[PDB]
């Protein structure tokens, strides 16, 4: 999965 | 003489995949006379030869600023590697060496957990919302609001404070009018650390 | 030559009339061959003649440590009287002067709410009772936690941070065995602070 910030990219495993 | 200064990456720097983590040699009261700086680097020993030196900077004390930048991966600087910057100039009889790195010690998770405003803060103009984060090590931390899609800009957060089990914790406080509580409105701390799934979590509070 | 540092009195000191404030004149750097300083205290320009100096100390880096200590009264201090302390000694060209005094503008009462842990908190070995601090002015105050009139250790409190309306806000984080909460005890943030009625107030925080 991933994480986004403000649609911004933060990390993904 | 010279002095040297050397400063880690921005947390958030090392922790989005999507932006440039670099560390920075700084170089104060270089003289007129002998401006010329040699930089060397080192990885964990190993020179690295990819550093890029920044426009010189004239200082209105008749000294200039020098400053090398290098930049460093994510996982580098997460994995605690040591950068070393090396300093020579003829005004320093001998080479100026500064070391950083990620604090050492075992990373921890950090838990995020949000508090509504007091009943006793209810008849306030404003109200504080409140986002409490502990056992997290080490201590580097971004903490960020929001509601519906955009920043809340009106918040305040605490320094980082060693706790008893070796651990940190800090407070956020975001401020919003009454009404805007009142309005059922969602809003959410965001809050990046390296020993988070993803380096992110997100926890919501609202009016029940 | 030697170098002066000159001390506050602690906030819970200024705030409870029985204990006893003082301002404190601290000068490193003395050396052996002239141990000897002079102290001249004022009191906004005013001389006073009742500081004391304290034992001298060996600090074996070859300088001794050398203190002057003088009294303030209670409502002097919290009145934002200035005080200065005058430094003479062999070793400097000029007598240096330094002066303290509590922090100018106009004192704010502080606000103080006791915030229960979260839901998501209540399967942990412990938990935490939240004392929000805010709207104070200046920073200078003391919290402390109690429970069925006994001392509660185990917290932690931030220090005060510069809120956007130029007051100071701060959080104290006491911990307790999850057992202790669902009980029913009453556990209580106490706080004291010049701006306060009495310089006190108590809240407290159950299940
Ligand atoms: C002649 O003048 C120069 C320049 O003077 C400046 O201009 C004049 C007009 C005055 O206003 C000065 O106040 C100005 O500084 C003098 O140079 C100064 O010398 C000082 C000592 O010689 C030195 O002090 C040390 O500073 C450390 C902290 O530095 C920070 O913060 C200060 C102020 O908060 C800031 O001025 C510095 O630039 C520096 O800022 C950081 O820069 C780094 C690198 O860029 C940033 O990190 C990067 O950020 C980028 C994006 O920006 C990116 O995110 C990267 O990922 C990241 O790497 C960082 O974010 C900046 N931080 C901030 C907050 O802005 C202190 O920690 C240090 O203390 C330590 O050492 C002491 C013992 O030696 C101890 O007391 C202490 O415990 C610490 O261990 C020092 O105090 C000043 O930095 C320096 N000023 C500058 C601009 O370099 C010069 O001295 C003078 N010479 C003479 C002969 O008179
Ligand atoms: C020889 O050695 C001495 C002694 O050093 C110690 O021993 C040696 C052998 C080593 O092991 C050291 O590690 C030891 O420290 C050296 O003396 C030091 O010189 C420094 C300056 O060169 C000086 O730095 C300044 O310190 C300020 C803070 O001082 C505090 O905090 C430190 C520790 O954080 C503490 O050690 C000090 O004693 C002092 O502590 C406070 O004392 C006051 C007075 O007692 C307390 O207040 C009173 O409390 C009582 C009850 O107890 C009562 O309530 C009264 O009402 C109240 O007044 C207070 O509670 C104590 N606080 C704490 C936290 O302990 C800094 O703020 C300051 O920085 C500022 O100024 C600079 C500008 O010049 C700026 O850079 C900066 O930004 C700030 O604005 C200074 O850095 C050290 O304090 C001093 N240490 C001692 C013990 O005196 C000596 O230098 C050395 N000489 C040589 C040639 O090597």
């Amino acid at each position: 999965d991933c994480a986004w910030h403000l649609g911004e990219l933060v990390w993904c495993t | 003489g010279p002095s040297v200064f050397l400063f880690p990456p921005k947390p958030k720097d090392t922790l989005m995949i999507s932006r440039t983590p670099e560390v920075t040699c700084v170089v104060v009261d270089v003289s007129h006379e002998d401006p010329e700086v040699k930089f060397n680097w080192y990885v964990d020993g190993v020179e690295v030869h990819n550093a890029k030196t920044k426009p010189r900077e004239e200082q209105y004390n008749s000294t200039y600023r020098v400053v090398s930048v290098l930049t460093v991966l994510h996982q580098d600087w997460l994995n605690g590697k040591e950068y070393k910057c090396k300093v020579s100039n003829k005004a320093l009889p001998a080479p100026i060496e500064k070391t950083i790195s990620k604090a050492k010690g075992q990373p921890r998770e950090p838990q995020v957990y949000t508090l509504p405003p007091s009943r006793e803060e209810m008849t306030k103009n404003q109200v504080s919302l409140v986002c409490l984060v502990k056992g997290f090590y080490p201590s580097d931390i971004a903490v960020e609001w929001e509601s519906n899609g955009q920043p809340e800009n009106n918040y305040k957060t605490t320094p980082p404070v060693l706790d008893s089990d070796g651990s940190f914790f800090l407070y956020s406080k975001l401020t919003v009018d009454k009404s805007r509580w009142q309005q059922g409105n969602v809003f959410s701390c965001s809050v990046m650390h390296e020993a988070l799934h993803n380096h992110y979590t997100q926890k919501s509070l609202s009016l029940s």
